[PDB]
């Protein structure tokens, strides 16, 4: 039972889950009664099933429910028992970029965000890879500032591995990749839902750069330190005996 | 004479300082001078303060010398 | 995450005290006078100190574990160099030592459950069979490509050879005389 939850659960990845279940089980049952069916290795077994139960309570969904060779054999068994931008001109698909940017662990939020970027705007193009490309790394640069702010070992890791992901000893072009985006996605009220969000605005705070900015010069330019910075360096010294 | 405590503690957070404390942490195991001097007693400290205060800046002095 | 563990548990190292002595700080200074490489423990001594550490090291303790060691070889890394800057390039892992005395279960009453976990027993020994070998960390070279490499196991004294570096598989041989190893032995109860 905690097999099927589990299985049943992975779909996402009302009276839906319930009849679901239920459906497995009794599925399952069905399955299993007779002397009939079998050499089905449990490996597998709660798939077809969960897609056949998909068919039968309501509404079922094609996509996203078979996501092979066995996949057709047991279903006609049981329903009988019973580098990238010199590349021209590319293409890509949703999961495609799906997993361009889950790479990163990025929520699917974002994920969808440019999605509907593309699948609007992926008309008029030379190569999508740049456009995703600059697409996800500002996604990065905005949601990343805190790991980022306080080490600077960061931005070197992250733009090497974007770099090798697609393939290029060259990097200016990923510097384009990035501003040009900038250029191109700069005023939509939904990046700026992100930017009031994650708070960057051009990576640094609001009630500190409109004083930087306005004209002022309590403008505070952290070239000082924090107290608890102190408060917790002095511990290093402390037992300098050792 | 006006040499506040505050003023005192926001000086220790010169990070030269502590680039200054931690070399001499590594040139010598023990630890005595620093305990002399540091904010655990603020004698040493304020007169150090006073001690690399009065320096020359020797830079500006070089440039002008330069210049003659 | 892993390194907050590795903070809370690292504090205990230096920041222990009881009877107004610091206790495993000095222990480890004078270990490492003996070139002994490790060290003894008591966990009654964790449970008031912090309680972060406690009820995982108990359920998953071997995700734990290798981490104090770990710790304990970083430890070791600041102190040789200062007490070489004090007075007067190979430093493995420490084998960790402790014990307890908060119960004793018996043989009879174990069940397939609380398996993997830790438990605390008692009971009469006979084996003192032979020092079988175990291997820490051995070197290869291939012998077509005469392309070396290194290996090195921690614990479980997981993995095997690597199945490629045209050589073809098992490329490997196995260099003994820069090889290191370790040893145990087979040791029973009743
Ligand atoms: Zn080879």
């Amino acid at each position: 039972q905690h097999c099927v939850a589990e299985v049943l659960r992975l779909d996402p990845q009302s009276g839906y889950l319930k009849k679901l279940t239920n459906a497995t089980s009794i599925l399952y049952n069905t399955s299993l009664n007779k002397v009939m069916l079998k050499q089905d290795e449990e490996v597998a077994r709660c798939h077809i099933c969960a897609y056949i139960a998909s068919q039968k309570m309501n509404e079922k969904h094609m996509p996203d429910l078979c996501y092979p060779k066995k996949a057709k054999h047991l279903m006609n068994l049981f329903r009988q028992s019973l580098s990238l931008l010199v590349k021209k001109y590319c293409k890509m698909t949703t999961e495609e970029i799906i997993r361009l940017c889950n790479d990163f662990e990025l929520p699917r939020e974002v994920a969808y965000k440019i999605v509907d970027e593309y699948n609007i705007n992926a008309s008029r193009l030379v190569c999508p890879w740049q456009l995703v490309c600059g697409l996800v790394l500002n996604c990065t640069f905005i949601v990343f500032n805190e790991r980022r702010r306080k080490d600077p070992r960061i931005d070197h890791f992250i733009v090497s591995k974007m770099c090798s992901l697609m393939l290029t000893s060259k990097v200016d072009d990923v510097i384009e990749c990035v501003k040009l985006v900038k250029e191109l996605i700069i005023g939509e009220k939904w990046f700026r839902d992100l930017q009031i969000r994650y708070d960057d605005f051009d990576g640094i705070r609001y009630d500190e750069i409109i004083f930087r900015k306005l004209g002022s010069m309590l403008q505070t330019t952290n070239i000082l330190v924090t107290d608890d910075q102190y408060n917790i360096w002095k511990k290093r010294i402390e037992m300098d005996l050792a | 004479d006006f040499l506040n405590d505050d003023y005192l503690k926001i000086l220790s957070r010169c990070p030269t300082f502590m680039f200054f404390v931690e070399g001499l942490i590594k040139q010598h195991a023990p630890a005595d001078e620093i305990l002399s001097l540091l904010t655990n007693k603020n004698r040493g400290l304020e007169e150090f303060f006073v001690e690399f205060l009065v320096r020359e800046n020797p830079i500006n002095g070089h440039a002008k010398f330069v210049a003659r | 995450d892993n390194t907050e563990i590795i903070k809370s548990f690292k504090n205990f190292i230096l920041e222990f005290r009881l009877d107004s002595q610091f206790i495993y700080r000095d222990q480890l200074r004078n270990n490492i006078l003996v070139k002994n490489y490790s060290l003894t423990v008591n966990m009654e001594h964790l449970i008031g100190y912090n309680e972060d550490i406690y009820k995982k090291l108990s359920d998953e303790p071997s995700d734990i574990i290798p981490l104090f060691e770990t710790a304990i070889t970083q430890v070791a890394k600041r102190i040789s160099i200062l007490s070489r800057a004090q007075s007067a390039n190979s430093l493995p892992t420490f084998q960790l030592i402790l014990n307890s005395n908060a119960n004793q279960i018996p043989l009879r009453d174990l069940d397939s459950e609380h398996v993997s976990k830790i438990v605390r027993l008692s009971g009469i020994i006979i084996s003192t069979s032979v020092l079988s070998s175990r291997a820490t960390y051995l070197s290869i070279m291939c012998r077509n490509c005469r392309h070396t490499t290194s290996i090195t196991i921690n614990n479980f004294n997981t993995v095997s050879l690597p199945r490629s570096c045209n050589c073809g598989p098992d490329p490997y041989i196995i260099i003994h005389e820069s090889s290191k190893f370790i040893d145990q032995q087979f040791l029973k109860l009743q």
